[PDB]
Order: structure tokens, then C-alpha cells, then sequence
């Protein structure tokens, strides 16, 4: 989607999988993050910083 | 000893559905579906038995507005009818507030 | 996917959300069912069944 | 991270490489990359729902 535009995809997905903030097992900040990604998703941001780099 | 575990669904194609048989037909031999076969595949790794149960009222809701009674698929599990709930259940925040998701098996 | 196909779908997605196994808070339940979701999606058994009933 | 790897489990010695052995062995607080979900991750590491399908 950005020079040189040289390449050629080619098929689709033959999976599906997802990233995901990640943290030691041993700290209490698991709920916080995950509200805060579940905030940050519905807002939208996400859609505006996808639209902003590819 | 092995609880019967309360499962709780909704009827939905090709979700689950009533086989053409019904009236011929007792137990869970009653029901089959995608959301059947894979509550068979979690309850065979678990190992448990399970007992299919029907949403109340049909829907799946939200806490009423100004009262935040939940009810619904959601009231059903926040009022501890039931043990789990195995149903095409959107992920959302107001639902995250009051009940665990385990990681998304679809997307849509 | 049934007859009679009078219908049709149009346009792109507007959104994306994923479904989920549900469970009462913090029941001891929770963790060994996601794990076992983990495990069927690692095998595809999910796959083949959307493939089953699709 | 201070050799550029994503990395995993090593060939059956059970030590981690790369950013999750920085986690697992406490050289960082809270990792934050493209760090795919896997059911050998989640033996060790939490992780949030997804934010974003591949
Ligand atoms: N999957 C949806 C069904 C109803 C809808 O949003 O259309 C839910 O859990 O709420
Ligand atoms: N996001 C990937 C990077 C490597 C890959 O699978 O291409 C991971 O965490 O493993």
C-alpha cells in the first residue's frame, strides 16, 4: 500500500489470529488494560490510528 | 459427584434448532446446531455432563435503562440461573462489566 | 446459502466484533473453558464445522 | 528488546528467548508490540482481548 507498490499479494488469510497487550502474571493492571483497550476500540481510536499509518 | 451442568442457549439457524423430530425426541437429542457440537467438544475436554436450557424471555438485552436490571441471556447468568452460556454473544463493555469472555472464537 | 436467494447482501463491513464463551464471574469454570476454545481453534475443529453447517 | 526476536520456547530446554523471556524472567514490566496470541504464550503471560485480526 506504499512505495515502491512492487510486490503482489496473492491469496487470502489462511487463518485468523489477534495481538494483544501482554503482561507478567503477576501484577494487577490486567483489568485496568483490558477496559482501557475495550474504551479505546469502541471510541473508535483504533479506526482513526488504522487510517492514520497503512 | 458430576453436576449436571446448566447450560444456557437461545435458538437460532444454524445456531441451534429444533431437529424435525422433536416431537418424537427427549433429552438433548432434541437440539443440534454449531453451537450444540462445540458445547459437546468443550463439555468432552472439560469432562462433565451438560443439560440444555432455554433463554426466558428471547432475548439478549442489556440492563434496563434508569433501573440497570439486567435480564436476558446476560440476567440469566448475573442471577445465577444457569452455569454457562454458549450463544452467538456479542463482546462488549457494558457486558465485560458483569461476566467473563473467554478469547473471541468468530469474528463478524 | 438457502433457497430461494431473492436476496443479497451489499457493501463492506462497517465494523468488527467477535463472539465469545460466556461464564459467571470468576467461577472456576472460566479459565479450563478458554483454554479448551484455545485448544479447538488451534486444531480448526471450528473451521470445519463452519464449513459443516455453512 | 536486546536481540530483536519475538521469540518462544527453545528446542526443549524450557528457557525463553527474546521479549517474553524478558517478561518471564522480570527484565520488563508490560510488553507492548504485535505479540500473537498462542496457547503456549498464555502458559506464562496474560493477555488482553484482541485488538486487531490477522
Ligand atoms: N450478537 C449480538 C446479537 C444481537 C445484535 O446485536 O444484533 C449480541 O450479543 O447482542
Ligand atoms: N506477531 C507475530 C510475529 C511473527 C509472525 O508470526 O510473523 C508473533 O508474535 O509471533
Amino acid at each position: 500500500q506504499r512505495k515502491p507498490c512492487d510486490t503482489m499479494k496473492v491469496g487470502g488469510n489462511l487463518d485468523s489470529k489477534g495481538y494483544g497487550i501482554a503482561t507478567p502474571k503477576g501484577s494487577s493492571l490486567g483489568t485496568p488494560v483490558n477496559l482501557a483497550v475495550l474504551k479505546l476500540s469502541e471510541q473508535g481510536v483504533l479506526d482513526k490510528l488504522k487510517n492514520k499509518w497503512w | 459427584e458430576q453436576k449436571t451442568v446448566v447450560v444456557t442457549t437461545i435458538l437460532e439457524s444454524p445456531y441451534v434448532m429444533m431437529k424435525k423430530n422433536h416431537e418424537m425426541l427427549e433429552g438433548n437429542e432434541r437440539y443440534e446446531g454449531y453451537c450444540v457440537d462445540l458445547a459437546a467438544e468443550i463439555a468432552k475436554h472439560c469432562g462433565f455432563k451438560y443439560k440444555l436450557t432455554i433463554v426466558g424471555d428471547g432475548k439478549y438485552g442489556a440492563r434496563d435503562a434508569d433501573t440497570k436490571i439486567w435480564n436476558g441471556m446476560v440476567g440469566e447468568l448475573v442471577y445465577g440461573k444457569a452455569d454457562i452460556a454458549i450463544a452467538p454473544l456479542t463482546i462488549t463493555l457494558v457486558r465485560e462489566e458483569v461476566i467473563d469472555f473467554s478469547k473471541p472464537f468468530m469474528s463478524l
